[PDB]
DNA sequence: TCAGGATGTATATATCTGACACGTGCCTGGAGACTAGGGAGTAATCCCCTTGGCGGTTAAAACGCGGGGGACAGCGCGTACGTGCGTTTAAGCGGTGCTAGAGCTGTCTACGACCAATTGAGCGGCCTCGGCACCGG
DNA sequence: GGTGCCGAGGCCGCTCAATTGGTCGTAGACAGCTCTAGCACCGCTTAAACGCACGTACGCGCTGTCCCCCGCGTTTTAACCGCCAAGGGGATTACTCCCTAGTCTCCAGGCACGTGTCAGATATATACATCCTGA
């Protein structure tokens, strides 16, 4: 086991990386920042002083450390207590280098100007043109504070590497779980920063290995060196057990053993017990049934791998699960069955509008029934999507209901970012719904004016997802957050769900049971470790519930809106008995060659030739 | 036991015990499967029945009775396929096809 | 007499409907040996090695004179120039 | 006895037998110094086969030209000959 | 000595498809020749289709293959049949 | 409104008009007609699908369902179109 | 009026610097797209190795390089020096590519 | 008992070895000569060095250390007899000659 | 596994004639391949010109007469001269 | 545009001969039955690398304007190729004899395949330094 | 010019493939002899080549017109590279059996050899199809 015979190999290079337990790490102690930290507007909370602490103290001790915070916890604010302070106590001016995502850039420049207007900053974007003017300024240092974005500092590293800079900040560290990715190596050889800091509300992902990426990255062989890369683990272990996360005997003391080597230097706080007066966030999967035209489809592609098309037969797609996540998605989204519907179904060719989306899609149809039930109680609600692809269908679809929407994607214009931010906040705006990413929309945004979040589909890793829910879930919230799942019943979208599922496992062993707060110190660590195997045996499989009156009850916060949500749900009904329309597709018009399904010849005699004139006369 | 020919066998009129020996002698490869010589004489006889069908249409047409060279020749070079696969090679006594270009004949 | 031009057409029609060679073969055989001397002397040729040269030799002309009346075609004339045939061989890539 | 060395031999191909391959090859009308053109392509030609034949007739230590010779000559330039053996 | 050649083989096959029409001497030494050369390039393609493929045996199945590189476009797809038939009639009887 | 636009691509069009021109400058020329682009645009694309249903070939031969680099050079090597640099 | 080149001379600039280089001249993905594509016609569910398509790419570039070699002397040799799609048709069928 | 290669005692840098090997895998005959792979493997040595010196002396033109491609298709293309050697033969990364025909340059 | 190829035999002929200048990695497999197709022309042939004359073993005097064949010219002079320089050399040790 | 005359093309009939097609004996190569072995079919496992998707920059592509270089039609000239007649040369033929060289048969022996031990050359993997690009001028 | 860094040159450990050594038997070499096909001759018709000259159709150079192609600028687009994810196949390995080479024994299809005779020129006599000229 050896588990003694490693950390002592630890001490050794806390002492010796010092030199140029928890308490050999941080041998400076500094109880001063209580003090009223000047040049600001706003006033921190209590914990972020104590982060504070936590953030001077590595500096003290010359340590590269994670503000590992939730993902609403004021991670902005807290990074710029610590500048303030070192250009007032320290006196040090330093250039601090800042690298955030693109569409978080807006949101730290407007932060510096409300909470340390004197901290004078230049911000680094812009075409060639516009970022060979600040090579002046930069040349000269009469700046500050420097804020960039992943590709400019892959792009510019010629002219951003050869400054100095006192203190390296990196936002969202979920960029360097690849050790082999491309901004580590520039930023590691090219970049020289003695004091690096990274920022995240997720720090390990799906796999272990990645959390170990960003300690290499923060201390390079001080931590532990990568050529010497024996592991407390030394084996990955995932499998349907979740009691076992190791190859070991059921031993409940080496995942307590690295708590105890990562403890120094991680700072991980709960939403629920530093900040109790937020909303409870309950969070809710709906399933959907599938419309006639998809299980025809979803049927073929899982059996032999091929869409179905017309006459013009079949084609056979390349991925399987990507394309049968596309159909449980919406079916249109091939434009072969879009095209086909669109001169079958009755009205003009081409590009299709009307209520046929309403009835293509099971997940669309549900949608209906609630966004008009949201909009009566005035909610704003930001859904998320992952296919770019389908937000077009969803654009069309927001168009025949009218929907106020704004739809903030990528590749749209890094100016008009800041500005789809600034009008969806405003107070009394007038826009419904905010069309989003995952991996555009899900990073660092002050979504805080919505109250509920639809996920339209899951993404691979649960960590992608929560990202997405906490876009509202921040401080500054003061309404109820009801996150709304949609899922597909008896479709891939439940492996995808339950594999995801067991990625939540391997970080609430190491992360969230380490309680990384330096005030948990107590035993509560082994009291909620053992809590964790016992709830895995109570779960129980769940399928075809779609739960049609369950629904309203999941929506509505208080009973006045059920008040409200008894009126329209009966008015369908009613309109709906006029002109008899099934409201799935229900089999309807799949008289379409889909449902319809399910030279080369012989030798010696077939061959077809033509009269030849051999004549000649 | 009475003798009956792999020939009769596979229901061929070319040698395919011919061709098993020609494969073996040819060094080809170390060793030659037992259906190599039949599907390569089937292939042979296929071959050697198309070109003497175009050749004999060609031999009516002109009210011959014999096939000579020069019906080969027509043959050959009027079919879409065999032209291509006899694209280098010329045949003695074939002469060529009447073809004149558009240009050169008279306004 | 004839308009000059309708004896062609009438030799053209006569020389693609025939099949016999179309050069002396004493002049031809004569001509071989002299170019195998340059090589090896006191050689002995089959009397179907020559024939086979032949055969082989106005294949190539023929082919070759075809190639060459398309060049002249190409710049609007009916009379094949030197220039013509060395085009046709440039393209197949004997030159 | 003694063995003449032959000379000239190339202007046996004479300008009626040019003629007569130009019209079988569609040729309607000839310029005047089509005819050493060609006997010079002729010659080119006919020289690549011969120096191989004789390459083969030598390697089997023969002193005659035999028809099979001509044809292996012939089948490496690319260009294979029908109706003379193999 | 005595000399191999196709020529009765070629004759029987001429006998199927034009019973009254006959060959002279020279079109069926042209017969001959192509028989030999297209034998010559099937078997050299498959040869090395063998030597790419590591194996030391030539099959039917490598046989196959060699006519469909080679023949041209419909002609193959009638060669195919024709052989396949032929391996099948000869296995099963 | 705009998926219509993205599939009427038809990606021999790929192949674009300056693209041509670069191969056209290389082999030389110096004016070029405006039905170039759609001539060589078939020659390339009869001269692909050659040598593509030769590689095929073989691939499907070794019971493989990846084309390889050594099945294009060999369908290269039976049109007499030899390549060096690739193994 | 800014400075304009004449015609022909920015054509002929090629000989300085274009045709000394070494590098494809077609773009890499819609090439890729292109070969995909007239593979689904033989066969179905085809996967490329990487090598594999630059292979191919390789040897298209100069296939067209070296045929409009041959294309520029058939238009030269009709007196004229714009090349013309019947100049290709030309310069095959003398190679035998018709 | 003590072993001297065959390459040595035929002076040559290419394997002999090696070359006899191939060529009694690769079926071109029952038997092999005992001189064959001496007599193939100098010939190949020599059409090695051929491309090697004349591909060497197009990078000193370029003022360069190093054999690219480039160099490589130069040396073959220039000179009149590898070059008909490698006809039907493409190089990868060669480029082409540098070549424009006297009719489309300006000639006042 | 291992893959064998010429790398080394051509590295060591580059410095007898430039002992100075290296060789890049694309550059150095061009060579390898061109080793390899002139190998396998001249071996091609030399076993068809064995089989011409019925013999059953290839010698140097087949490989002499392939060089021959394909080697155009003043290289195929220089080619000769260099084999049979070789085959002395080899007897005599 | 139609009529006439001249030349040439296409037509029906004897007849004739040399090659196609058939029959015969026979020898050698193919078929039938056996045995011994190893090539390859088959199963199972590992993990490389292929595929589809999004994100965000920016260079290339696209669209349009505008001018002039070049393609093409037309016309006039004059030279060189085609047509035909008459003269000259040498090819094609049918013999004939000479003999040289290819083919065949029989011995004989040296060389190359086969096998078995043995070790070092050649390959993969690694440090390390510099040739070459590149950012500016 | 100078700085930078990725690709190449150089070093080491580990096999497996080349070398050495014998043994065998068969391919290849040699001599002798046969006979046939190629080389050379002759004389002869006579068809093909040569030569001369006339006119005429065509190559060719010039000119003028016009419109298509080039070049430039502005905006737009998608290739490119960076990144996420999952799993289909491309390799290996091990086992084992069945197919192929190899042998001997028949034995009959196919080859060379003669033989008979008929399909396809070749030559005669003839009514129509094509041009060249006139109108
Ligand atoms: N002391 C404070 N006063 C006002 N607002 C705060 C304070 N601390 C945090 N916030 C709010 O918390 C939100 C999150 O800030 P940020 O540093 O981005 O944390 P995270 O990265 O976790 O979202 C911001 O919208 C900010 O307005
Ligand atoms: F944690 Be916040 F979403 F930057
Ligand atoms: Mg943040």
């Amino acid at each position: 086991k050896l588990i003694d015979q490693k950390k002592d190999k630890r001490l050794a290079y806390l002492l010796q990386q010092t030199d140029e337990y928890y308490a050999v790490a941080h041998a400076v102690t500094e109880r001063v920042d209580k003090q009223s930290a000047l040049m600001v507007n706003g006033v921190l909370k209590q914990y972020q002083i104590k982060g504070l602490e936590w953030l001077v103290s590595l500096y003290n001790n010359n340590l590269n450390g994670i503000l590992a915070d939730e993902m609403g916890l004021g991670k902005t604010i807290q990074t710029i207590a610590l500048i303030t302070y070192l250009m007032e106590h320290k006196r040090i001016n330093g250039p601090f280098l800042i690298i955030v995502p693109l569409s978080t850039l807006s949101n730290w420049a407007y932060e510096f100007d409300k909470w340390a207007p004197s901290v004078v900053k230049v911000s680094y974007k812009g075409s060639p043109a516009a970022r060979r003017a600040f090579v002046p300024q930069l040349r000269s240092g009469k700046f500050n504070v420097l804020l960039t974005t992943y590709e400019y500092i892959i792009k510019d590293k010629h002219i951003l590497a050869k400054i100095r800079w006192k203190y390296m900040i990196v936002d969202e560290g979920h960029r360097m779980k690849n050790h082999h990715c491309k901004l580590t190596q520039v930023l590691n050889t090219h970049y020289v920063a003695p004091r690096r800091l990274l920022l995240t509300g997720t720090p390990l992902q799906n796999k272990l290995p990645e959390l170990w990426a960003l300690l290499n990255f923060l201390l390079p062989t001080i931590f532990k060196s990568c050529s010497t890369f024996e592991q407390w683990f030394n084996a990955p272990f995932a499998m349907t057990g979740e009691k076992v996360d190791l190859n070991e005997e059921e031993t409940i003391l080496i995942i307590r053993r690295l708590h105890k080597v990562l403890r120094p230097f991680l700072l991980r706080r709960l939403k629920k017990e530093v900040e109790a007066q937020l909303p409870e966030k309950v969070e809710y999967v709906i399933k959907c049934d599938m419309s006639a035209l998809q299980r025809v489809l979803y049927r073929h592609m899982q059996a032999k791998g091929v869409l179905l098309t017309d006459g013009s037969g079949t084609k056979t797609l390349m991925n399987t699960i990507m394309q049968l996540r596309k159909i449980c998605n919406h079916p249109y989204m091939f434009q072969h069955i879009e095209e086909s519907f669109s001169e079958h179904l009755g009205f003009t060719g081409g590009i299709v509008q009307g209520l046929d989306l309403y009835r293509a899609s099971g997940k669309f149809e549900l949608l209906d029934r609630i966004l008009p039930k949201l909009r009566a109680t005035n909610h704003k609600v930001l859904l998320f999507c992952q296919m770019t692809s389908l937000m077009t269908i969803m654009e069309d679809y927001f168009a025949y209901r009218g929907f106020k929407y704004l739809r903030l994607d990528g590749t749209t214009k890094a100016e008009d970012r800041g500005m789809l931010l600034k009008t969806f906040n405003e107070p009394g705006s007038e826009y419904f719904i905010f069309l989003l990413s995952t991996r555009a929309g899900g990073l660092g945004l002050n979504l805080q004016s919505a109250d509920t979040v639809i996920i339209f589909d899951s993404d691979w890793n649960p960590h992608q997802d929560l990202q997405a829910q906490d876009r509202a879930h921040r401080i500054g919230q003061q309404n109820e957050v009801r996150v709304l799942r949609l899922c597909t019943v008896n479709s891939v979208e439940e492996k995808i769900l339950a594999a995801a599922k067991y990625k939540l496992n391997v970080d609430q062993k190491v992360i969230q049971a380490g309680m990384f707060d330096q005030k948990s110190s107590s035993h509560e660590r082994r009291a909620f470790l053992q809590a964790i195997l016992e709830h895995e045996e109570q779960d129980e499989e769940e399928d075809e519930v779609p739960d049609d009156e369950t629904v309203n009850q999941m929506i509505a916060r208080h009973e006045e809106e059920f008040d409200l949500f008894m009126r329209m749900d009966l008015d369908r009904r009613r309109e709906e008995a006029r002109n008899p329309k099934r409201k799935p597709r229900l089999m309807e018009e799949d008289e379409l060659p889909s449902w319809i399904i399910k030279e080369k010849m012989f030798g010696r005699g077939s061959r077809h030739r033509k009269e030849v004139d051999y004549s000649d006369s | 036991a009475k003798a009956k020919t792999r020939s009769s066998r596979a229901g061929l009129q070319f040698p395919v015990g011919r061709v098993h020996r020609l494969l073996r002698k040819g060094n080809y490869a170390e060793r030659v499967g037992a259906g190599a010589p039949v599907y390569l004489a089937a292939v042979l006889e296929y071959l050697t029945a198309e070109i003497l069908e175009l050749a004999g249409n060609a031999a009516r047409d002109n009210k011959k009775t014999r096939i000579i060279p020069r019906h080969l020749q027509l043959a050959v070079r009027n079919d879409e396929e065999l032209n291509k696969l006899l694209g280098r090679v010329t045949i003695a006594q074939g002469g060529v096809l009447p073809n004149i270009q558009s240009v050169l004949l008279p306004k | 007499r004839y308009r000059p031009g309708t004896v062609a057409l009438r030799e053209i029609r006569r020389y693609q409907k025939s099949t016999e060679l179309l050069i002396r073969k004493l002049p031809f055989q004569r001509l071989v040996r002299e170019i195998a001397q340059d090589f090896k002397t006191d050689l002995r040729f089959q009397s179907s090695a020559v024939m086979a040269l032949q055969e082989a030799s106005e294949a190539y002309l023929v082919a070759l004179f075809e190639d060459t009346n398309l060049c002249a075609i190409h710049a609007k004339r009916v009379t094949i120039m030197p220039k013509d045939i060395q085009l046709a061989r440039r393209i197949r890539g004997e030159r | 006895r003694h063995r003449k060395v032959l000379r000239d031999n190339i202007q046996g191909i004479t300008k009626p037998a040019i003629r007569r391959l130009a019209r079988r090859g569609g040729v309607k009308r000839i310029s005047g110094l089509i005819y050493e053109e060609t006997r010079g392509v002729l010659k080119v030609f006919l020289e690549n086969v011969i120096r191989d034949a004789v390459t083969y007739t030598e390697h089997a230590k023969r002193k005659t030209v035999t028809a099979m010779d001509v044809v292996y000559a012939l089948k490496r330039q690319g260009r294979t000959l029908y109706g003379f053996g193999g | 000595s005595r000399k191999e050649s196709y020529a009765i083989y070629v004759y029987k096959v001429l006998k199927q498809v034009h019973p009254d029409t006959g060959i002279s001497s020279k079109a069926m030494s042209i017969m001959n020749s192509f028989v030999n050369d297209v034998f010559e390039r099937i078997a050299g393609e498959a040869s090395r289709l063998a030597h790419y493929n590591k194996r030391s045996t030539i099959t039917s199945r490598e046989i196959q293959t060699a006519v469909r590189l080679l023949l041209p476009g419909e002609l193959a797809k009638h060669a195919v049949s024709e052989g396949t038939k032929a391996v099948t009639k000869y296995t099963s009887a």
